[PDB]
């Protein structure tokens, strides 16, 4: 397939002009590279779906009991079939099956639905098509609960591709991050889907919270896991034995990921450092306030951090260059931005358990003021002739 | 000082004029090409704002009121005629004194005065402050916040569109499509502050 | 004859050509009853204020125009008020504020200042009817999707079987919000744009 | 009833205080005050007026008028007035006008000017003789189908001092004009039975003022001599309104009295020893013809010089005795013509086609250096659109190409 | 003195030798009319013309009284014309040596001269086209003056000569034209240069100023940024040290030199060394057998902003003073966009070939990828010491925007102060040409 | 001269306009007090089990069969005053008929009680056989205000409607639902020793129970407002010792 062929094969190209050698770097390997960095959380993720779904079911259901409930949902008789057991000696082989068979019809439905309009759009504006729709697949494919229906991932995708994305001119042209404006229409369009004790452990009629949740209930001392019934201990958060997106949960292996992007300059430590000092300083402006009936006002900075998705959007979707600032100035308040809303929008609203999406689709607003600050201060230093 | 600070910062975020009961859409999406412009207009309503609403109070306390005459009347029918005329005679006479006693301000703001003149921001803030029934301190920190969130929304619109030098807008799009599309995205993005009480 | 009252709705359209008039399109869309009332008064009130301007226009002093005009203007908009109140109080209730922002919506002002000052008693009525003929297509246009797709009514009659009254249909939560309104006013301008391509701006 | 009453007391004096307090802080704040505009920066004779007014209407009613041709709008931009200190602004239509490079020494437009403080001009010299006069139209003959040839007289002798490309503005009072009372003879009248113009009729209901270019060089001394093409609606669309001032125009006949204002021009001709290549057409003849003669004649030029001239028919060609003449008696002048399409009555035997082409293959095609000649053109927006190609295309500077578009 | 933290020293293969040997004999040399920025040419001379040296060819139409005269004795061969009749290159075959002399003086005559002689002398001779103002590039009129003369006795481009290896020789004939220039700057000379020492003029108009760092740093635009930062008000002048060198031979000995010293070097070239040639030579004749056979790419200037040299434009330019010979890459490799490199060069650290330092590559004219859109991952501000925002101002250059970008900076840079932009672009643009567009536009309009 | 022509347009036209706007307006107040007043009462007649269509038929059975009252909160008793007109957030917002509750007493987070509530009595002739309690509390979005309507024994409800709520429509707006409001007739308010009961149980309430009522499911914080509104409604400061008097005797 020629079209196809653009992929393989490079362009065999020379230079005609101004710099007759050029640099290394493309935008194919950049998005590659971005795109390899979410593997070890995505398989993290798959592992940590069917081990919580495994627990939660043997929790409720025992006996007889199992057999009419994996013989009535298709993803579990299809791991029984393929060759995983759904009992509570499940190795890390079964558990990677049943994770699979929710992120990979996810995955393929957004990969599909979204590159449809990729390319319509690139093919009647007479484009070739643009790499960097990789990314934003996988990432929306992975910052949404396991349970999603299907046909509410196409919505997303579409919503997130061509409002956000390729209205603007497509990949380079736009303000807004894609794949956080197609969970946002997803969570205040059809928002119960997305949201409550029903959505985030894929058991059949299995409620149960998750930890910030129990946080914002009764602290340090609610944090329990009621399949199992233990304390969810500060290891357990890290490494990511918790329930959540299906991608955010382990913050050991997209720590992993960022580190090795960060070192080869593609995404931005000024913008990551940026956020941690805007968590810090909210979260322990709020410790040291305190409050008595609000008990997310004594989380410290390092249960922010492995909780929810702060991780997976710092490292990942806050790193975003079309969207962040493109001063170096302006970087450091967009992060800190991003951090503040982040803490704010987690300890003193009441109807959202955290608000990272939201954190950053409002910095996003406000990069290109930063961006404008800087360069008027910047003109000013040019009209003194000192610069 | 609680109850004042939590007023202002309210209306300054968690309900903007522009992005939450879109007051005054229409300059918001006319005048949002330069940030030079967005900030002057911003800080002509600013002050038409903060000058308009305390004004309407004490009018309306003093005349419109049930029983504030007399006891037993109500004279309430005349709100949107007392409004608009105190607004609209406001701003043409700062509009005057500008002109002719300091040009170097006049240049900077007073030009945006004819155009907030007779808009949907001032009158909706009066017709919003005569429902919320503040004190004369509330008025005005109600005005002033609500101005200075007026002024950061259309501040950010100017700086996004001017981002947007570098898109690839299809041609039926170009204008006020994509301009009304980008305001909703801005909406969106202000949805932050829903769930919060203050 | 008839060119006058047709050309607003598609050739020179307030809400998408000449900006005039975006809060209330924004506002009052989330149900049909509530735009289509909307709609009426907008008419009415352009109309009579258009008519009476024109009337007087001779006299009215340049000192004082605005005055003058938002006299007028707000006088209509209150008797409209007050007749809202007596005869249709379930919908006054859902248009509490932008029943009085008529005064300061920027259509009527607008037809008022540029048409009426420099024309004739009929045509003016005309014009306002026009005016208000195009801005209530796009409030109804944009009323009927979101009240379609948001709550699954028209007109507050059931067409799409809700999923708690045992029914196949899940409603839409963003077509009750901000920006819904605000993503179908542009994708109406690209419609519109799309088949008459003079209105398309110049590039740079 | 009782608040009723007291309602509609309350209405009217909320209504009544608003509107005087309005008035009052009006009358303490407007100047009422007058403005001393000074034309130039060193006499005493200044403009007194009242604020309330446009810059180029206090001048033209003090005296001192710039070329304002479109009478308002911008449209011609001829209103050029330099400002050294007034006006704080350049407004975006102006700003289109003007560039960065003469928006910054302070000019403007005097038209959408906004007189509310004293200011002071820097004008030209060649303003303050402007003065009108009281012309005898001598003959209005026909020398081409669709142009009239008119010739005016001015009063007491005087020769109207201008240079070899200028223009006079020509006034009209509120008239009626039929097509019946236009006088083309047996020769041309064969294209008006045709198309049947004679129906048409004018309307003005206000004096108007347009410009037109001498085609009399400055040696002949007491005439005005022009080239008025008729402006009647395009074939396509007969309803239109025709065209008032060429109607007028046309209306002139031998003996009347008609009104000139004073002697403009910029499109004038380089003082160097380069060639010099006119490219004329259509109603374009007068000011080539100017440039030729007083090249010719009056600075007795050794210029290399041509002259291309385009016409629909041999009927169209007019002047031609004088240019024989001309080429006949000097050796630097050589000039050709060339038919659109020629009919079989002329027997023509020449150059055919557009006149681009005829100039491209037979001058430019094997010319040493095309880029050194300067190149002075004025006809139809199509000839002169195509021309400033073909000379792009050999490769011409464009200032050297000197064009005038009889108003786009 | 100034030491430039950011830039990139390009590790390419073939640095030369910096041992002047002699070069071959050159039979054509050549005016490059398409170099000299906003020139439009008056011919003076017809194909078959006998020519003298220092006699002129050609006038500019806008820009008055510039002559550009011949370098060498001959007879006019070709007058090449392009698209539009643009005037591409006015050959001449070299024969005979006859020449057009001027006046001369002493050493010590030379520093208390007169601007308006040393004017003439200079325009009559043809060197005036070695000044350079900014903004625009162009070359000064006549009339003008310039309160900053930048001498630019460094270089740092890619396998570039050493001037002090040059100027070791002219020392005499340097120090004559820093007399000159610093009679005829009316303001202060600025002779910017590495640490190492050079002859040196006496006079308190000529100052030696000293740059440190990778390269953006041997172009005159870092000096003027650093010591005299110019604008619409502010104009300076720029000029390299063989020039300098032209101009004291000029003024002391009557007779134009032409002679120049480029360092032909690169990945493809058998033995890179310094050449000595004359001025505007035919780059077809200095480089054959002298290049590894294959498909090769023959550059006037660095591989950062130079000129291809085919057809009518394979002569040596007049602002150039080293040629640059590499390879023409256009094999396709399958999946090299994800070949981990061992040997491919970046600025950033997705490729193996930063962990081996001190490595250098063969490098050829290969885009490395395929046209797109500008995602910024902060590649320009690498390679950016000035005190601007790269990546606004070239946003402002790409999206057409000539008044946010003159507010911005683009009035302090040329096409070489954007190269190592172009160079670093994952999207492959091209801002030199954006540049000039932007500058044209300033220019003409206002 | 011109200001007399001003001053004669200017009075002129705010004549006109005045006599119109002030005859229009004054014309029409007391058709706007009965159609501010029908809305609350169909509400009310929809709580209490009378179906009625038309305005007219509004009127006619809410006049015949309800019959409102005042009731004082602390002594839990009825008192003399105006009951037909009685406004009661201007009384809570009031300084002079209102307490201001405590952190530790306003389980609903309402921060103002009026002093003297309104009752309705839905009587059938002299008998009366039911009492319908205005209540209300704090959700996630905005406060909201109920009708319940316990019988005579005080304690078993017989229906319940949330006519002014707020919240998402799909979520936590489901306080509006036929199915979740069919769950109240037959509950119990209190237990044997005379205490608050109703819960609104997590997961689903079991099936035939007489303090439990499920849950809204994906809203547990509007549910959570329903449980304080009726922890203080049922409370000592709230219809506590009115409900006591009417499970005494006496109504
Ligand atoms: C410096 C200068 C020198 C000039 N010299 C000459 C000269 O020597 N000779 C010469 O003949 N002209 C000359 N002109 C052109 C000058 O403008 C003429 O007067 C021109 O012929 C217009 O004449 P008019 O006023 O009668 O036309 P107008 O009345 O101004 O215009 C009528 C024309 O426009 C069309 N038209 C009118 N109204 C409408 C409408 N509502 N909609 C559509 N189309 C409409 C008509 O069909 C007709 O073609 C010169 C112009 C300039 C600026
Ligand atoms: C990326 C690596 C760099 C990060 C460097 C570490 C930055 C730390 C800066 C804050 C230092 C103090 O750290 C902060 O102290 C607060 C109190 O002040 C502690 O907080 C603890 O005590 C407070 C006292 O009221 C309790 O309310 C709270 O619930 C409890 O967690 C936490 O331990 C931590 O949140
Ligand atoms: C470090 C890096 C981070 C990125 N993060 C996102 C993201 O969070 N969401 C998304 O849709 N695309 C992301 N992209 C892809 C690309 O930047 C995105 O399409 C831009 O927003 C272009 O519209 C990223 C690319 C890079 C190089
Ligand atoms: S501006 Fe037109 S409605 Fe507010
Ligand atoms: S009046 Fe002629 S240009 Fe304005």
């Amino acid at each position: 397939y020629e079209a196809a062929a653009t992929l393989f094969y490079t362009p065999g190209l020379v230079t005609k002009r101004s710099s007759h050698v050029r640099d290394s770097v493309d935008l194919k390997r950049i998005m590659i590279m971005v795109w390899l960095a979410v593997f070890p959380a995505m398989f993290w993720g798959m592992y940590n779906a069917g081990g919580q779904a495994i627990a939660a079911l043997n929790h409720l259901y025992s006996g007889d009991q199992l057999a009419a409930i994996v013989a009535g949902n298709w993803h579990y008789w299809l791991t029984e079939m393929l060759g995983g057991t759904m009992s509570s000696d499940a190795g890390w082989g079964s558990k990677m099956l049943l994770g699979a068979t929710y992120f990979l019809p996810i995955y393929a439905t957004v990969f599909i639905v979204g590159g449809f309009w990729e390319v319509l759009f690139c093919m009647v504006r007479k484009h070739e098509v643009n790499e960097g729709f990789f990314v934003t697949s996988i990432l929306f494919a992975l910052i949404v609960p396991p349970t999603l229906p299907l046909w509410q991932a196409a919505l997303g995708i579409t919503f997130g591709v061509v409002v956000a994305k390729e209205v603007f001119g497509g990949t380079g042209r736009n303000f807004l991050n894609p794949a956080l404006a197609g969970r946002a229409f997803l969570f205040f369009a059809y928002p119960a889907q997305i949201s409550g004790d029903l959505v985030w452990t894929a058991a059949d009629g299995y409620s149960g919270a998750t930890a910030l949740s129990q946080w914002a209930q009764g602290g340090a001392g609610a944090l329990i896991n009621n399949a199992t019934g233990q304390t969810i201990t500060w290891m357990d958060a890290f490494i990511g034995n918790i329930p959540g997106s299906i991608g955010e949960v382990s913050t050991l292996a997209l720590m992993i990921g960022a580190a090795f992007i960060v070192y080869m300059g593609i995404a931005s430590w000024r913008i990551i450092g940026g956020v941690m000092i805007g968590m810090i300083l909210l979260s322990t402006l709020f410790n040291v306030i305190g409050s008595d009936t609000n008990a997310m006002f004594n989380m410290p900075w390092h249960w922010h951090l492995v909780l929810g998705g702060f991780a997976f959007g710092m490292f990942f979707m806050a790193t975003d260059p079309v969207s962040a600032s493109f001063t170096n100035s302006g970087k450091w308040a967009y992060g800190i931005l991003i951090g503040v809303m982040c803490v704010l929008i987690r300890v003193v609203n009441p109807a959202y358990p955290e608000g990272m999406m939201l954190a950053i689709l409002f910095a996003n607003l406000f990069a290109p003021l930063f961006d404008h600050v800087v360069v008027e201060r910047n003109i000013k230093r040019r009209l003194a002739r000192y610069g | 000082m609680e109850h004042y600070i939590s007023l202002l910062v309210k209306s300054i975020f968690i309900e903007n004029m522009a992005l939450s009961f879109f007051l005054g859409m229409c300059t918001f999406l006319a005048v949002s090409k330069k940030v030079k412009t967005s900030f002057g207009l911003g800080i002509a309503v600013i002050v038409v704002l903060t000058i308009s609403v305390p004004v309407n109070n004490l009018v309306y306390n003093l005349v419109l009121k049930p029983d504030a005459l007399v006891e037993g009347v109500d004279l309430s029918f005349l709100n949107f005629i007392t409004f608009i005329g105190v607004i609209a005679a406001l701003v043409q006479i700062l509009e005057m004194i500008l002109d002719r006693f300091f040009p170097p301000l006049y240049n900077a703001l007073g030009i945006f005065l004819p155009l907030i003149t007779v808009n949907c921001a001032i009158f909706g803030g009066v017709s919003f402050m005569v429902q919320r029934d503040y004190s004369f301190a509330e008025s005005v920190v109600y005005g002033f916040g609500s101005g200075v969130g007026w002024m950061l929304a259309i501040v950010a619109l100017a700086g996004i569109r001017e981002k947007m030098k570098y898109s690839d807008v299809p041609p039926g799009l170009r204008g006020l499509g994509i301009t009304f599309i980008t305001a909703g995205l801005m909406a969106l993005g202000f949805m932050s502050f829903s769930g919060v009480q203050l | 004859l008839k060119k006058s009252v047709l050309a607003p709705v598609l050739d020179n359209n307030p809400i998408a050509l000449q900006v005039l008039g975006v809060c209330s399109a924004l506002a009052v869309t989330t149900k049909l009853e509530t735009a289509f009332v909307m709609t009426l008064a907008v008419m009415f009130v352009t109309a009579l204020s258009n008519f009476f301007v024109s009337l007087i226009r001779n006299h009215i002093p340049n000192s004082v125009r605005i005055i003058v005009q938002m006299a007028i203007i707000a006088s209509l908009v209150i008797v409209v008020d007050q007749i809202l109140k007596a005869y249709l109080y379930d919908i006054s209730k859902q248009l509490s504020v932008f029943v009085g922002l008529i005064i300061t919506n920027c259509i009527v002002m607008g037809r008022a200042e540029a048409f009426a000052m420099k024309s004739e008693p009929i045509p003016s009525f005309i014009d306002g009817i026009g005016n208000g003929l195009g801005y209530g297509f796009v409030l109804m246009t944009v009323g009927f999707f979101r009240e379609l797709l948001g709550s699954g009514k028209l007109f507050g009659l059931e067409v799409l079987p809700l999923i708690s009254n045992g029914g196949w249909y899940q409603p839409n939560g963003l077509m009750l919000l901000a920006p819904s309104a605000f993503f179908l006013i542009g994708f109406m301008i690209w419609a519109i744009r799309t088949f008459k391509p003079e209105q398309v701006e110049a590039k740079e | 009833m009782s608040t009723i009453i007291f309602g509609v007391v309350m209405f009217t004096l909320i209504i009544l205080a608003l509107v005087l307090v309005i008035l009052f802080a009006k009358s303490k704040l407007v100047p009422t005050g007058d403005i001393t505009i000074s034309i130039n920066g060193d006499p005493e004779k200044a403009i007194v007026t009242q604020p309330g007014g446009k810059l180029l209407t206090a001048l033209a009613g003090a005296g001192v008028f710039v070329s304002s041709a479109c009478g308002g709008g911008g449209s011609c931009g001829q209103c050029r007035v330099k400002i050294k200190s007034g006006g704080g602004d350049i407004l975006p239509t102006e700003l289109d006008h003007i560039s960065k490079g003469e928006a910054r020494e302070g000019e403007r437009l005097a038209c959408q000017v906004a007189v509310k403080a004293d200011m002071d001009l820097e004008l030209p010299e060649e303003i303050f003789g402007v003065k009108k006069w009281e012309c005898t139209v001598i003959s209005n003959d026909n020398k081409a189908t669709f142009i009239k040839e008119l010739k005016l007289a001015i009063p007491d002798g005087e020769s109207v001092p201008f240079r070899a490309g200028g223009y006079i503005q020509i006034e009209a009072p509120a008239h009626h004009v039929k097509y019946a009372d236009f006088d083309v003879p047996e020769k041309y009248r064969g294209d008006w039975d045709k198309f049947n113009l004679f129906r048409y009729e004018s309307k003005v209901d206000e004096p108007i003022i347009r410009a037109y270019s001498m085609a009399n060089y400055p040696e002949e001394f007491g005439i005005i001599m022009l080239n008025v093409r008729i402006a009647t609606p395009p074939p396509n669309n007969p309803n239109v309104p025709p065209g008032q001032m060429s109607s007028y125009i046309w209306s002139l006949k031998a003996g009347d009295k008609c009104t000139i204002s004073g002697p403009f021009g910029e499109f004038f001709a380089k003082d160097t020893d380069a060639e010099m290549v006119f490219i004329g057409g259509g109603a374009g003849m007068a000011p080539m013809r100017s440039h030729i003669f007083d090249q010719l004649k009056r600075l007795k030029s050794k210029r290399k010089m041509s002259y291309w001239y385009g016409a629909r028919s041999k009927r169209e060609m007019f002047y031609v005795e004088d240019f024989d003449g001309l080429a006949a008696e000097n050796d630097n002048f050589v000039w050709h013509c060339a038919l659109s399409d020629p009919q079989p009555e002329d027997n023509w035997t020449g150059y055919t086609g557009f006149i681009h082409n005829v100039l491209y293959e037979n001058y430019l095609k094997d010319h040493e250096a095309p880029e050194d000649c300067e190149y002075y053109m004025c006809g139809p927006p199509m000839m002169n659109a195509a021309v400033i190609n073909m000379l792009k295309n050999l490769g011409v500077e464009e200032e050297n190409i000197l064009l005038d578009d009889f108003g786009g | 003195m100034i030491t430039i933290k950011k830039g990139l020293d390009l590790p390419i293969a073939g640095t030369p030798s910096q041992v002047i040997s002699d070069g071959k004999a050159i039979k054509k040399v050549a005016l490059l009319g398409e170099e000299y920025v906003g020139m439009r040419p008056t011919m003076h001379v017809r194909v078959g013309d006998e020519v003298k040296k220092a006699q002129i060819l050609f006038e500019d139409k806008k820009n008055p009284g510039v002559k550009f005269t011949s370098p060498v004795s001959g007879k006019v061969v070709e007058i090449n014309r392009g698209a539009k009749r643009v005037l591409q290159s006015v050959v001449i075959e070299v024969a005979g040596d006859d020449q057009v002399t001027f006046d001369k003086f002493e050493a010590n005559q030379l520093a208390s001269l007169n601007r308006d002689a040393i004017k003439t002398q200079l325009v009559e001779s043809g060197l005036w086209t070695a000044f350079r103002t900014r903004p625009f590039s162009k070359v000064p009129a006549i009339d003008s003056t310039s309160e900053a003369i930048f001498v630019t006795a460094m270089d740092t481009n890619p396998l570039a000569a050493e001037p002090t290896v040059v100027i070791n020789e002219q020392s005499e004939a340097f120090v004559a034209g820093l007399d000159v220039l610093s009679a005829l700057t009316t303001g202060k000379v600025y002779v910017c240069k590495k640490g190492t020492s050079l002859p040196r003029s006496q006079q308190p108009n000529v100052e030696e100023h000293v740059f440190d760092g990778p390269h953006p740093a041997g172009l005159a635009g870092t000096h003027m940024h650093f010591l005299y930062p110019v604008s619409a008000d502010h104009v300076a002048w720029s000029i390299n040290y063989q020039d300098v060198i032209a101009v004291g031979q000029l003024f002391l000995t009557g007779e134009l030199y032409t002679q120049r010293v480029v360092s032909l070097a690169g990945p493809v070239v058998n033995k890179p060394r310094l050449v000595r040639t004359v001025m505007g030579a035919s780059l077809e004749q200095l480089v054959d057998s002298e290049i590894m056979p294959g498909e090769v790419r023959i550059i006037s200037g660095s591989v950062l902003s130079g000129t291809k040299a085919t057809g009518p434009h394979a002569y040596l330019g007049r602002y150039h003073l080293q040629v640059s010979v590499l390879r023409e890459g256009r094999d396709k490799e399958l999946f090299g966009w994800a070949m981990p490199g061992k040997n491919k060069f970046s600025v950033t650290r997705s490729f193996l070939g930063h962990l081996f330092k001190g490595q250098v590559y063969n490098m050829t004219t290969t885009t490395n990828g395929s046209d797109r859109s500008m995602v910024p991952i902060g590649n320009y501000e690498k390679v950016m010491p000035l005190d601007m925002e790269p990546t606004l101002l070239l946003r402002d250059l790409c999206a057409g925007d000539s008044d946010s970008a003159v507010r911005l900076g683009a009035l302090e840079l040329d096409e070489e102060d954007l190269a190592l932009c172009t160079f670093v672009c994952p999207g492959k643009y091209e801002y030199g040409q954006l540049l000039r567009e932007c500058l044209d536009k300033i220019e003409k309009e206002g | 001269d011109s200001i007399k022509k001003t001053l004669f347009v200017v009075i002129a036209l705010s004549l006109v306009c005045s006599i119109i706007v002030s005859a229009a307006a004054v014309g029409l107040r007391d058709k706007q007090k009965e159609n501010a007043a029908l809305d609350k009462q169909s509400k009310i007649l929809q709580v209490a089990g009378i179906e009625a269509k038309g305005s007219k038929q509004i009127v006619e059975l809410f006049n015949k069969s309800i019959e409102p009252r005042l009731v004082d909160f602390n002594t839990g008793d009825f008192v003399e005053g105006d009951a037909a007109n009685y406004d009661q957030r201007k009384a809570a917002k009031e300084a002079s008929e209102s307490i201001k509750l405590t952190a530790e007493q306003d389980k609903a987070k309402i921060q103002r009680r009026a002093n003297v509530g309104v009752v309705y009595l839905v009587k059938d002739g002299d008998k009366t056989s039911k009492v319908i309690l205005p209540v209300h509390g704090n959700g996630l979005w905005s406060m909201m205000y109920a009708f319940v309507a316990v019988e005579t024994d005080g304690n078993t409800v017989s229906g319940l409607t949330y006519y002014e709520q707020g919240e998402t429509p799909g979520l936590g707006g489901e306080v509006e639902n036929p199915a979740w409001r069919a769950q109240w007739v037959g509950k119990k308010l209190f237990d044997e020793n005379h205490k608050p009961a109703i819960k609104i149980v997590k997961g689903g309430a079991p099936q035939g129970s007489e303090h439990g009522v499920d849950g809204l499911s994906g809203a547990t914080l509007t549910s959570n407002g329903v449980q304080n509104t009726f922890d203080f409604w049922l409370g000592d400061m709230g219809f506590g010792p009115f409900l006591t008097k009417v499970r005494d005797g006496g109504l």
